[PDB]
């Protein structure tokens, strides 16, 4: 579902008026929901998000390449017991 | 409403009455061709008043009214007052005679005026 | 109703005679030998400004 | 299933239309021997199981 | 691609007031018989063999005759050569936001993209006109919204991506508006 979203968009050329900009997006790679604590990247469970009042979400990373003639883009909420779940 | 097709143009034809010949002709608008018509019929339509398509069965259009009922009579078989009256003709009579139909579900009797 | 309702659009009509006939000679489809026919004829004012087919088909017939 | 013709002059004699997701993709001569042969491939794991095969004689498609 | 069957509001001389077949494609109302002749069809006979009606009605044939008349009056000699494509190009190009592609290529990726040939999408147009005439003649029932046959449900595969896309369209607009201020020194 994410590849059809990130592959049906066409980025227009950044022309303010040489030197112009053109950005593109590559393959979509979604990780697993972890906990970014002070010790390490711990395992994040759906009841930890329920008890600490936070979102059980996983970060989305896409391939960004800028050409002139793995970048974080957001986080999707994760349903419990999905294809990526603890 | 009757449409014909052109011989060489294979397009639609239009009826054109020749004022100098007092006849009916079908002339093609695209190609220069004037065909001879037949039977002088340029329109035919079975008159159907169904101008409300897919909407006549929702609201009561009343295309078939009911027969009136009276209660100032009495049937012969049962002693019921309610009866359906209407007007029709007989098998060989000339005019219109009043008929009666009993409203009782077990009577099944009908009589004339 | 023709002589009392001027809601029909003007086709430059001066008269409209209706000739009742129990047996018309229109050789189109002889399917009813026990029916009557009604012929509606428009009176033109010595010209061909009424003789178009679309106006007679669209205005005179539903009137 | 036969391929849909290209010329606009060839008329359809008795070939019923095939509409895959609302798109015309071909023609079938006898649909009663077509749906009965297509459902056997669905009942043998040769087709997707979530595929509706409808055959109506009112619209001939 | 919306094909309606209504009265002729355009070019109405208060006499020709019957129903007509018009389409609504790319915000440009053209008659359907110009769109028939613009794609492969060269005669009225093979344009009527495509719309297979096989019935006897007076509201269908008069509407087809009115469509032929409004196609022949709006365009002169449209049934010979390629005069219909010029009218189709001028009707799309006169819109408020016309596409930048040529109109000879807009009929290959906008008008029925599931079909390949330019003559096959004319047969599909004739089939679409045939279904409308059969529904108008009472030989076909209209689609009701209460039935689950004409209804599809969306739980998370269409509800979530349509909210992902309206935020990606804002993230792609908050990116160019911040890269334009850091591109020209
Ligand atoms: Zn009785
Ligand atoms: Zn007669």
């Amino acid at each position: 579902g994410l590849q059809n979203v990130f592959q049906s968009f066409g980025e227009m050329l950044v022309e303010p008026s040489w030197r112009y900009a053109t950005v593109k997006f590559g393959e979509v790679t979604v990780e697993k929901p972890t906990f970014f604590s002070d010790d390490k990247e711990l395992e994040f469970l759906p009841w930890h998000a329920r008890l600490q009042n936070m979102t059980y979400s996983a970060r989305i990373k896409v391939n960004v390449q800028v050409e002139v003639f793995d970048i974080l883009i957001g986080s999707i909420p994760v349903m419990v017991k999905s294809i990526l779940c603890k | 409403s009757t449409m014909k097709f052109c011989r060489e143009c294979n397009n639609i034809l239009y009826p054109k009455e020749d004022k100098e010949q007092k006849i009916l002709l079908y002339a093609c608008r695209n190609c220069d061709h004037q065909e001879v018509a037949d039977n002088s019929c340029v329109y035919r339509n079975e008159v159907h008043h169904s101008v409300s398509e897919r909407t006549q069965i929702l609201t009561d259009v009343a295309s078939d009214p009911t027969l009136p009922r009276t209660k100032a009579v009495r049937c012969s078989k049962c002693q019921h007052r309610e009866a359906v009256f209407f007007q029709a003709t007989a098998r060989g009579e000339e005019g219109m005679t009043l008929f009666f139909v009993c409203c009782n579900p077990n009577c099944g009797h009908r009589w004339r005026e | 109703q023709y002589k009392s309702r001027n809601r029909e659009l003007k086709l430059d009509i001066v008269d409209l005679d209706i000739q009742n006939t129990n047996h018309c000679s229109s050789d189109d489809q002889a399917m009813k030998d026990d029916n009557v026919c009604i012929t509606v004829t428009v009176v033109e004012a010595s010209k061909h400004s009424v003789l178009e087919l679309d106006a007679i088909r669209l205005v005179l017939i539903p009137f | 299933m036969e391929e849909l013709m290209d010329d606009t002059c060839t008329p359809l004699f008795g070939k019923h239309k095939v509409l895959l997701n609302g798109d015309w993709v071909g023609l079938c001569a006898d649909s009663e021997s077509f749906v009965a042969e297509l459902k056997s491939r669905r009942r043998q794991s040769e087709l997707p199981r979530e595929m509706e095969i409808k055959r109506d004689k009112d619209d001939n498609e | 691609f919306i094909v309606r069957l209504s009265e002729n509001e355009k070019a109405e001389d208060y006499k020709r007031r019957e129903k007509v077949l018009t389409v609504y494609f790319l915000s440009t109302e053209i008659p359907v018989w110009l769109l028939f002749f613009a794609l492969g069809v060269s005669s009225d006979k093979e344009a009527m063999d495509l719309i297979a009606f096989d019935g006897d009605d007076a509201s269908i044939t008069n509407s087809l005759i009115a469509s032929i008349h409004v196609a022949d009056a709006v365009c002169e000699a449209f049934r010979c050569g390629n005069n219909a494509l010029t009218y189709v190009e001028q009707q799309i190009k006169s819109t408020k936001f016309p596409p930048a592609e040529s109109v000879d290529e807009c009929l290959h990726l906008y008008l029925f993209p599931g079909l390949q040939s330019l003559k096959k999408k004319a047969r599909f147009l004739g089939y679409m006109v045939k279904c409308l005439l059969n529904s108008y003649a009472g030989k076909r029932k209209c689609e009701n919204r209460d039935s689950f046959r004409n209804k599809r449900i969306e739980l998370a595969g269409e509800l979530l991506e349509r909210e992902i896309r309206v935020h990606l369209a804002h993230a792609r607009r908050k990116m160019t508006r911040a890269m334009q201020k850091h591109l020209s020194g």
